[PDB]
């Protein structure tokens, strides 16, 4: 059924800036119940978002259908979550703490998007 | 692959466990607001 990279959490890039909570839930919720959505709100993060699905199959389905899907006047980039990629802008050293914190406390994978 | 099939089955399942807000917070870098 599903490869090692597939995850419940999706990473979204190239979001329209003026997108409402409603619209997010509308777009992504179509594929199954949503655990939550975080939305980039600082200069370095505007336009990106993380949507968390309650079920990994829903996530897998949404990622298939939405990657490169046009909304407003832009093609969405959607990728599976990855702890390493998500913590890139962390200074090379302080990365390790969180990366290892996660792998230890919550057992979720730390490996780079290979 | 009776052992491969179980194992995959078991992998997909750990990746499908309920998640605490607390679990989730440690998942994300700064600069994001929860909708």
């Amino acid at each position: 059924r599903l490869p090692p990279e597939v995850n419940r959490i999706l990473m979204i890039r190239n979001l329209p800036y003026k997108i409402t909570a409603e619209e997010m839930y509308d777009i992504f919720g179509k594929y199954g119940p949503i655990r939550q959505i975080r939305v980039g709100n600082t200069p370095e993060t505007r336009g990106t978002a993380y949507v968390v699905y309650e079920d990994i199959f829903d996530a897998k389905n949404a990622c298939d259908h939405l990657s490169g899907f046009n909304v407003c006047n832009r093609y969405l980039v959607v990728l599976y979550y990855n702890a390493n990629r998500a913590f890139q802008k962390m200074d090379t050293k302080k990365k390790e703490e969180q990366l290892k914190l996660l792998k230890e406390k919550y057992g979720i994978n730390t490996d780079p998007p290979k | 692959e009776q052992l491969q099939a179980w194992r995959w089955e078991r992998e997909i399942d750990e990746r499908n466990r309920p998640l605490s807000d607390e679990e989730l917070d440690a998942m994300f870098p700064e600069g994001y607001k929860v909708l």
